[PDB]
DNA sequence: GCATCCGTGAGTCGAGGG
DNA sequence: TATAATGGGAGCTGTCACGGATGC
RNA sequence: CCCUCGA
């Protein structure tokens, strides 16, 4: 699954390889999809996201 | 820095630490006009030193000396760096009774007169290029040609 | 303190590209005044300079095709953004501005974490570059897409936030 | 008077000329040597004499008829020409009104 | 240090 | 990104150099009316007005782009300065 | 709507008033009701006992004083830029010793502010608060020394300017030293001035071993009193002459005279409990036939030997418990300051005293009253503790009033203030609210007073606790200082009780400050209510006990930035302090007794009372606050209602029906919408400004003169030069704009003309004037212009002529002339809001109703809240008030929830279930099933585990709600978000910071006046400061001539920046930048420093920078 | 899918203590001593604290932000002081052609001085990433030639090799050893960190460096 | 031409004599009426050149 | 060679008010 | 322009680190 | 400059 460090190494690798023009498309298209895809996700915070766990 | 998780190069850090050691404090004045317990640069010193050595002479025994970051501030060439950074007063003093000049070398000094500064493309490296279109170019090689 | 400057409230440019910035109507006519005047009179809005400084002067003797001009003006140039504190030289950077309605400047995502910028009520600071070189330095060296590194440690600095890294995750 | 230190970094300078006080005079001068220009050499040089555009001060009619070698009457009325040339000329390209305030 | 105070002195001399 | 940044990046020895080649250009370009442009009329750079495609203001648009073209020549102790001012006068009227 | 109430805690006492900090104490200074023989030394009187007598006529003694009405009411103050305040008299006689002769009379002695009702006072037409301020009670002290383990410093502190602090050590030699005005000296030597002989302090002190032998040395005891006085005399005074008269009348100043050195009531107090003494006066000694005294040294030395020793029963203190740190009231810091004008008015009287005719003065002739105005001028204006008054909204000023800080006159000082005076103590329980402190370097320097908290006479906090005896809780209850509650064991507000007995086996309490678990036998006192703990503005944030204290902290305080708005509405999660709130801080207005409401207007209300009497209310309406925001009184009674004692008769600002209203209560969906509320950013529905939520009335003031110059007068005309009708349209006869009129940025509010300086006309000027056949006017246009950015509609015009009744004004202004400017501001891009947890953003993105989210019936939502922000903030209580939002939405009802006493998760549950009925079976009854993509968000939830597989759509779909969540459609798409939301009803301020007043550009303005670099600030068209590190950032970029832009020609290289605005104007490059100004300045002031500065070349041959007009 | 647990295992928001906090318990809590409290909060922010709880967390979070209150003015002081000394360094040539260098060790003494153990790799990077070899390097079948610009994959290869136990030691051209005058050369310099390139002669070194050690300064507890 | 350099030194009374184009014999600045610089103030046009340009 | 007093430092921008 | 008149009066405190001279 | 308030 794709997060914050392999999204970093994916920034670094591409800016060695295809330079800072590419990489710099290649943000912005992570960050169009990464808004997109957040929005129809269904990520939400509820008291009952809290889980408090048994075992405590 | 490594313990709350910020990585950071060495090499600046580096930088630091060498302006903390520019300076040396002489054990013998040898030939030289110094004077013991005279604090000096290291570059000074060692040009003075290869000087001596290239007239024969006995070269200036130095010890290094580490001093803190405001210390080396302070005892910077320039007195507009060193007057502008703090302890005014001490600064301007000591610099007018030697009358010394600032030859402008850092950032501060061409910051505060107003200059450009002599980094990026104010270096003196990259600052004279000249830049000319291929038919001004052989327009003015046939001015030279035909003389 | 400097002239041909500025500064408002920022908010989130999800639209803009990384190289953009959204620069409201009226702090863009300010801080380009003597470029609009100019253009205004090489069209045929005024006949000259005066005339037209008088005619911005009043709010209600501003019309349609001055912004026009004050867009064929901001063509190609860039303009610094700066929020303070500056703890690094990537608390100035160099954006294209995008002339929007509304009194807010708008920020670039990715380029937030480097101004340590968020959106609770910050502001910036904006400068317009008059020279050839003043702008020929700020759109190559400080131009926001090509400061993608930091020069601290060499890892990505524009990079995927935590909105964005919730959607790709995801 | 009270302290400029309890203070003046409210306080504006009136005195030296704003850019686009300066630019406004820079443009001004230009503009009156351009419609200057329209006249003949004598009468734009009398016309600069009598107000002061050569060496700062306003020489009377002798003293520019007799530089001209002329009659104070004649140097008068070439003065009254050259600006009814001008009134002509900026009644019709309307280039001067703007700087009256 | 104080002036006052040493002129004061100066003038319990005479 | 400014279009080609990294082949120009690769032009020079040190970015300054390029920044110092381009501001100067684009001086150059502003002097002389666009006259001097080594771009053919298809690689002038454009402008979408309300009316149409008009020229691009930008004079460091052009040169970067000129620059690009390889048509070009940049370095240190070319030409005597007044010497390039009075032919450039002289091909291009100011 | 029906308010639904929470929590098992009955409070026997209600909050005091909040106020009584502010009007208690200043009524006690004053003492105005008293008749003056029934006065007590306290408060003004006091600084009048401390002047007077005034001796070597011969003797000036004070009767008494009286205070008379104010010459103008309050609002007229306020008008007129006046101060509201009453006359000063003093009735004082003249008595010459040997003639007897006696005149006495009652002089002026000038005025002395009023606080107004609400604890504020009117400054110059300016509301300010006078704020209180926390110190170290004066006393004795022992601290551990920090050098020497084992010995201990001890210390004796009088009130501030008071007298100097003196210090008692055990030097490594064994002697004894004393410390006072930085001198250490042995202090046998003051021990034998005071009286004390070898065999007294041998017997008193010989108890300590290896001590008191320090104290013994044989030469001091050699001497009489007379010359160890002299002595010290000169070791305290070199080069001063040693009469014996002087030494006395110094030695007597510093330690037993009480005109100068004074130990607070409270210093006596402490030092008497400390060292188990008793002091007769509150000096440190006294001066008794003839010989000094002693009070306080030889128990406090004795004390320290203890100490010392180790013998039991003598402990170090806690400097910052708060025992030992009181407060200084209102009350206390301008009788301060008035004993200060009242001493300098004595030097006077004494100076007036020895000059002039010697058989005829009066007291008028010796008393000049004007030192003592200026003094209680300087204290009200140019004090540290004289804010100018926050009137924000309501809550803003109560706050403001109950504010402590450390700093002040006589206070500590920043940057040296460590981390122990910002730290919560552990007496901070029930006096000072442990959350309610600013952000930043202000931290732990100003706090807030607990709800519940008392100051007491002698100034130390006190908070109330219940008596409980065998078990049993009374209703007895005791407001203690920190001292005295360290002597009990005091259990928790939540104890379990059955009736007034303690229910359960164990019990949580305290032991100074300590927790531990206790029987009902031990417990002797218990917490009055959990909000005792707190400050006001903590006790309005609902679910208080699932938030972070810093969050906490932020909402906190935000609500005293929270804007009136014309629809706010009080929350729908209540904590049940917002009535109170309402009713002392005095923003509505209240029914003095019972009876029958007669007239009714947006105007006044007419009120008969049971007594028959018609008494008239006027409404403020639309009033200018100090912060701009309007303050106006709407009526909330109709015309024959019959209203009881305390009922509402008008509604303040910021105020909903006598409930505290600070904000809107919007439809909220906790969701990230495509990156427009990335990172604390907030969406909102257009619906909001369609029915003017979040919708505030601004009031400008704009203000010009007229004046007398040398040159001509200024005055106000509707005649301005070279101006058209448009210009002049909405301009009335005098040249005012008229009232009702639209303003924009650059329309003329008044009039005005000003006689031109002497003109020499240029040749340029002169040659165009020939052209053009014009006289240039005599006058040039002044008028009062609206500033960019601002504008509206006229509301008010103030006009004040000299030559008319009842005013005169400043020396040469003939007129002045004030426009009050309204604004109706919608929400908009840039605003800030903020609840009561500490969320707070900006408002980023306006959506079309259509784009919104929305729920399946159609409903779509308000606000769109980004949830990343939750997990880090730690701040629930959002979470918990959105469902019972939810709940109260589809209920139609509101919701009380005390702090740590209100509703809990079972209860919102079955809130929300009741609320799912009427959210889903009017739907089953409208003739509709289960949606399509409601069953294919129900099948991602059962595969996130939110629901229980197998059973039907509706129970799943109830388990949701019950959870808070809900299904929620794509405006834009109409198919739903993959997962359910949470959707509920949320209250959400408009905070103060608006883009429309932040947004400020400058192409080129005006210059200062010696640097000749842009002014700064928005209402002077000033310039960005790009300071140190910006350039540092720019040299970091290696941007040269972008950098030397901005230190040329955009600042203060005059030339170059001429240049370069008319190089643009033309077209051209900006040419070569020049010298700036200020290094031409500083060449100048360092040769004023005689130093010579010199710019070289390589040659090392001078540079000229002032192009020779500075060279002969 | 838990949101809290996505969002923490993302990298978007939050850490273990914040989530432990929201669902476990709030913890142990610091007295205004320093000295830490025996009973710890055993509630949640869930489940909501008592207000002796609240009180007692008080302390610390009062502690936290006078910390940081008081810190940003010294770390803004540390950072003009370093602005101040470093600020005339500047890149003014290519090679000063010193023949001085540093050894960076890829090993580090173990505190039980055991032996010696491989240093962290991000130590290692921090140490040796964009950096020029100052002789030359032969390990795994690989030559790294003198005057090398080393590359993140080089240092990897070099922490591998360390780990084949072929090389304990990169010897490297630094600030330290250039020779230059009023500033520093290009190869002693190495990388442009920004840039991933060679660093280009003008760049304003001392200052970046100052701002790099400063930036952080808020951040050091 | 272009600056290179920047000294600093003490400065002889015979220096600053040659900076002066005047001595300051009173303490007045300007006058009460006529709010002009007073003759041999502070303020003095005399010394310390004109108040207008070219006046 | 070791204590003690004296001078100098102690983040930025922004707003508002007096 | 003349009785004689002859040594002032505000004080004010909860920091810390470094250099430097000053005093056992 | 002081206070307060933002970042
Ligand atoms: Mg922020
Ligand atoms: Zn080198």
């Amino acid at each position: 699954p794709q997060e914050k460090n392999s999204l970093k190494d994916l920034v670094y690798q591409a800016f060695l390889r295809l330079g800072m023009e590419k990489t710099a498309r290649l943000l912005d298209a992570l960050k169009y999809y990464g808004f997109t895809f957040s929005t129809t996700s269904g990520i939400t915070i509820g008291i009952d996201d809290a889980v408090i766990p048994e075992e405590k | 820095y490594r313990a709350q998780g910020v990585k950071l190069h060495d090499k600046h850090i580096e930088i630091v630490v060498r302006q903390m050691m520019k300076y040396v404090e002489v054990t013998d004045p040898g030939d030289s006009r110094l004077l013991e317990g005279q604090v000096l640069e290291k570059w000074d010193v060692e040009a003075l030193n290869e000087r001596l050595i290239a007239e024969g002479k006995t070269p200036v025994a130095w010890k290094p000396l580490l001093m803190g970051v405001t210390k080396s501030a302070l005892s910077t060439k320039s007195w507009l760096s060193a007057a502008s950074f703090q302890n005014t007063t001490h600064v301007l003093t000591e610099a007018a009774i030697a009358g010394k000049k600032d030859e402008l070398i850092g950032l501060k000094e061409n910051v505060i007169l107003g200059r450009l500064i002599p980094a990026g493309t104010g270096s003196d490296f990259v600052r004279f290029t000249q830049v000319v279109d291929q038919k001004t170019l052989k327009a003015i090689e046939e001015a030279r040609k035909e003389a | 303190r400097v002239d041909y400057s500025g500064r408002s409230v920022i908010v989130v440019g999800p639209q803009l590209k990384l190289h953009q910035c959204g620069l409201p109507k009226r702090m863009a006519l300010e801080l380009f005044k003597p470029f609009l005047l100019k253009k205004m009179e090489e069209k045929g809005i005024a006949p000259n300079v005066k005339a037209a400084r008088r005619m911005l002067e009043r709010q209600r003797d501003i019309k349609d095709e001055v912004w026009d001009a004050l867009e064929e003006v901001i063509h190609g140039k860039v303009v610094l953004l700066n929020r303070a504190p500056t703890l690094h030289r990537l608390g100035i950077q160099a954006f294209q501005p995008v002339l929007v309605e509304g009194q807010s400047i708008q920020l670039h995502p990715l380029v937030c974490e480097a101004f340590n910028a968020d959106f609770d009520g910050d502001q910036m600071a904006v400068h317009v570059p008059l020279s050839s070189f003043a702008q020929a330095e700020a759109r190559i060296q400080m131009l926001s897409a090509h400061n993608l590194l930091s020069p601290a440690s060499g890892e990505p600095l524009a990079k995927p936030s935590r909105d964005i890294i919730l959607g790709l995750y995801y | 008077p009270v302290s400029l230190e309890t203070y003046g970094d409210f306080i504006p300078d009136e005195h030296l000329p704003s850019p686009v006080d300066a630019a406004t005079q820079s443009l001004l001068s230009e503009e009156l040597e351009k419609a200057l220009s329209k006249l003949s050499e004598r009468e734009a040089m009398v016309l600069k004499l009598r107000k002061g555009l050569i060496d700062g001060r306003e020489h009377t009619l002798e003293e520019v008829g007799a530089f001209f070698g002329v009659t104070r009457e004649r140097i008068r009325q070439i003065e009254n020409k050259a600006l009814r040339k001008l009134k002509y000329h900026e009644s019709r390209t309307r280039k001067l009104r703007d700087f009256l305030d | 240090s104080d002036p006052v105070r040493q002129y004061l002195h100066e003038i319990g001399q005479v | 990104a400014e279009p080609g940044i990294d082949k120009l990046f690769g032009m020079v020895d040190s970015k300054y150099r390029l920044t110092v080649v381009v501001a100067k250009r684009a001086q150059q370009l502003l002097r002389h009316g666009f006259k001097n442009t080594v771009l053919e009329p298809e690689e002038r750079p454009k402008m979408q007005t309300l009316e149409g495609l008009f020229d691009d203001p930008n004079a460091v648009t052009w040169a970067m782009k000129e620059l690009l073209t390889g048509r070009l020549v940049f370095g240190e102790n070319l030409v005597p300065e007044d010497r390039l001012q009075k032919e450039m006068e002289r091909l291009y009227p100011v | 709507m029906e308010i639904k109430r929470f929590g098992r805690i009955r409070e026997v006492i209600p909050l005091p008033p909040l106020t009584e900090i502010q009007v208690e104490s200043y009524r006690r200074a004053l003492q105005a009701d008293v008749p003056p023989e029934k006065r007590e030394n306290v408060g003004i009187q006091a600084a009048f006992r401390e002047t007077f007598p005034i001796e070597e006529g011969l003797v000036l003694d004070f009767l008494e004083y009286r205070l008379g009405e104010p010459p103008f009411p309050q609002d007229e103050c306020r008008e007129k830029d006046l101060t509201y305040q009453a006359p000063l008299y003093a009735r004082l006689q003249l008595i010459h010793k040997d003639t007897g002769l006696i005149k006495e009379d009652e002089v002026f002695l000038g005025h002395i502010p009023l606080m107004t009702e609400d604890g504020s006072f009117i400054i110059n037409g300016a509301d300010r608060v006078i704020v209180s301020q926390i110190h170290r009670s004066p006393g004795v002290y022992f601290t551990p020394d920090p050098a020497r383990p084992g010995r201990y410093i001890a210390s004796i502190i009088p009130l501030p300017k008071r007298g100097p602090w003196i210090d008692l050590e055990v030097e490594p030699n064994g002697v004894v030293s004393m410390k006072v005005n930085k001198r250490k000296f042995p202090l046998v030597l003051l021990l034998r001035v005071l009286g004390y002989d070898q065999e007294t302090l041998a017997r008193e002190l010989g108890a300590y071993g290896e001590l008191v032998q320090g104290l013994m040395d044989e030469s001091v005891f050699a001497m009489r009193p007379e010359e160890a006085l002299i002595r010290l005399f000169t070791l305290l005074r070199p080069g001063d002459p040693p009469k014996r008269d002087k030494a006395v009348a110094y030695v007597y100043g510093l330690i037993a005279d009480p005109r100068r050195y004074d130990l607070g009531e409270a210093g006596r107090y402490k030092a008497e409990e400390k060292l188990g003494i008793r002091l007769s006066g509150r000096t440190l000694a006294r001066f008794e036939d003839g010989e000094f005294k002693d009070e306080v040294f030889l128990p406090t030395l004795r004390y320290l030997f203890a100490l010392t020793a180790g013998v039991p029963g003598h402990e170090v203190d806690d400097i910052d418990h708060l025992g030992n740190r009181r407060i200084r009231t209102v009350g206390e810091l301008m009788t301060d300051q008035f004993r200060v004008g009242l001493a300098r008015l004595a030097r006077g009287v004494r100076e007036r005293m020895l000059m002039g005719s010697e058989d005829s003065l009066t007291p008028a002739k010796l008393v000049n009253s004007r030192p003592l105005e200026a003094a209680i001028r300087e204290f009200f204006s140019r004090s540290q503790l004289s804010q100018f008054k926050d009137e924000t909204n309501p809550l803003s000023s109560l706050r403001h009033k109950r504010r402590i800080s450390a700093l002040g006159p006589g206070g500590l000082t920043r940057e040296r203030a460590g981390f122990d005076v910002r730290d919560v103590h552990r007496t901070h329980y029930g006096r000072i609210c442990p959350v309610e402190t600013p952000e930043g370097a202000n931290i732990g320097l100003i706090t807030s007073l607990a709800a519940y908290a008392r100051v007491d006479e002698l100034g130390f906090i006190r908070t109330p606790y219940r008596r409980v005896v065998g078990g049993v809780v009374t209703d007895e209850v005791v407001y203690m200082t920190a001292t005295e509650e360290d002597r009990y064991t005091i259990a928790q507000a939540n104890t379990p009780l059955e009736g007034n007995r303690i229910a359960a086996e164990r019990v949580v309490a305290r032991r100074k400050g300590e927790p531990v678990i206790v029987s009902p036998e031990e417990v002797e006192f218990m917490d009055v209510s959990p909000k005792q703990v707190f400050s006001v503005n903590t006790n309005l944030i609902p679910f208080l006990e699932h938030d972070d204290a810093n969050r906490a902290l932020m909402g906190s305080n935000m609500q005293t930035q929270a804007v009136p708005l014309i629809r706010a509405q009080a929350p729908v999660v209540m904590t049940g302090l917002e009535e109170r709130v309402v009713r002392d801080s005095l923003a509505a207005l209240y029914a003095e007794e019972d009876g029958e409401v007669a007239k009714v207007d947006g105007n006044r209300i007419v009120v008969r009372y049971e007594d028959g009497r018609l008494v008239e209310y006027p409404l403020r309406r639309f009033y200018r606050s100090n912060q701009g925001t309007a303050l106006d009184q709407r009526p909330r009674v109709v015309v024959g209602q019959r209203v009881r004692k305390g009922d509402l008769l008008a509604d303040g600002p910021a105020s909903e029906n006598g409930f505290l209203a600070l904000g809107q209560n919007v439809l909220v969906a906790i969701m990230p919408f495509d990156g427009y509320n990335f990172e604390d950013a907030i969406v909102i529905s257009e619906e909001l400004l369609k029915r003017d939520f979040y919708t505030s009335i601004h009031i400008e003031r704009y203000e010009i003169e007229a004046r007398d110059t040398k040159l001509g007068p200024e005055r106000i005309t509707r005649d301005i030069p070279h101006l058209s009708e448009a210009a002049l349209r909405d301009l009335d006869e005098e040249g005012v704009v008229r009232i009702g009129a639209e303003v924009k940025p650059g329309d003329i509010l008044v009039g005005r003309t000003s006689f031109k300086g002497e003109s020499e006309p240029t040749p340029e000027e002169r040659l165009l004037r020939s052209i053009f056949g014009e006289k240039a006017r005599d006058v040039k246009d002044t008028s009062l212009r609206v500033p960019p950015g601002e504008g509206g509609i006229v509301v008010r015009t103030v006009r004040l002529r000299r030559g008319d009744p009842g005013v005169e004004l400043k020396p040469g202004v003939r007129e002045v002339v004030r426009v009050y400017v309204a604004q109706k501001r919608k929400l908009q891009v840039g605003d800030k809001l903020a609840n009561r947890h500490g969320n707070k953003g900006v408002v980023a993105k306006i959506l079309p109703v259509e784009d919104m989210p929305h729920l399946p019936d159609g409903t779509p939502v308000d606000v769109i809240l980004n949830p990343l922000g939750v997990p880090s903030r730690m701040n629930l209580g959002q979470i918990l008030e959105t469902h019972l939002g939810l709940a109260g939405y589809f209920l139609g009802q509101r919701y009380i929830s005390p702090i740590f006493d209100g509703a809990k998760e079972p209860e919102i549950k079955e809130l929300l279930a009741q609320a799912f009925e009427v959210y889903f079976g009017k739907r089953k009854g409208e003739g509709f099933g289960v949606d399509k993509r409601e069953v294919e968000v129900l099948r991602r939830a059962e595969k996130l585990g939110l629901v229980t597989p197998g059973k039907t759509p509706e129970e799943q779909l109830k388990e949701l709600f019950l959870q808070g969540k809900v299904v929620l459609y794509d405006g834009r798409t109409g198919e739903p978000i993959e997962g359910p939301i949470v959707v509920g009803q949320m209250f959400i301020m408009k905070l103060y910071h608006m883009v429309e007043d932040k947004m400020h550009a400058r192409s080129t303005g005006p210059y200062s006046l010696i640097t000749q670099q842009p002014l700064g600030g928005k209402a002077q068209f000033g310039g960005q400061r790009f300071g140190e590190m910006e350039v540092w950032a720019l040299e970091a970029y290696g941007a040269a001539h972008t950098l030397q832009e901005m230190l040329t020609l955009k600042s203060d290289d005059i030339e170059g920046r001429n240049a370069a605005y008319e190089a643009i104007i033309k077209g051209e490059d900006v040419p070569e930048p020049s010298v700036p100004e200020s290094f031409r300045v500083l060449v100048k002031e360092l040769q004023a420093l005689a130093l010579d500065v010199q710019t070289l070349d390589e040659k090392d041959n001078p540079v000229d920078i002032f192009e020779g007009l500075a060279s002969k | 899918f838990n949101p809290l647990y996505v969002m923490a295992q993302s990298g978007a928001r939050g850490n273990p203590q914040q989530i432990r906090q929201l669902c476990g318990l709030r913890g142990l809590m610091q007295k205004p001593s320093g000295e830490t409290f025996e009973v710890p909060v055993r509630s949640s922010f869930r489940e909501g604290l008592t207000v002796l709880e609240y009180f007692i967390s008080s302390h610390g979070a009062r502690k936290g932000g006078a910390d940081t209150a008081l810190r940003t003015a010294d770390s803004g002081y540390l950072t003009r002081k370093l602005v101040d000394v470093t600020h005339e360094i500047v890149v003014r040539e290519a090679d000063c052609g010193t023949t001085n260098y540093i050894s960076v060790p890829l090993f580090q003494p173990d505190e039980v001085t055991r032996s010696l153990r491989l240093r962290k790799r991000a130590d290692i990077e921090a140490g040796l990433y964009g950096r020029v070899l100052a002789r030359e390097v032969e390990v795994l079948g690989v030559r790294l030639e003198e005057g090398r610009y080393l590359s993140m994959d080089d240092v990897h290869l070099l922490i591998k090799a360390a780990e084949a136990g072929e090389i304990q030691e990169v010897p490297v051209r630094s600030p330290l050893t250039c020779q230059t005058r009023y500033g520093v050369c290009q190869k002693c310099y190495g990388y442009d960190l920004s840039m991933a390139r060679p660093v280009s002669i003008g760049e304003a070194v001392g200052i970046v460096a100052a701002q790099s050690i400063g930036e952080p300064g808020t951040q050091l507890t | 031409k272009e600056v290179r350099k920047v000294r600093i030194a003490l400065a002889s009374p015979e220096k600053i004599r040659s900076w002066s184009y005047g001595e300051v014999e009173k303490p007045e600045t300007i006058n009460y009426r006529t709010l002009k610089p007073e003759r041999d103030g502070l303020f003095d046009e005399r010394i310390f050149g004109p108040i207008k340009d070219y006046e």
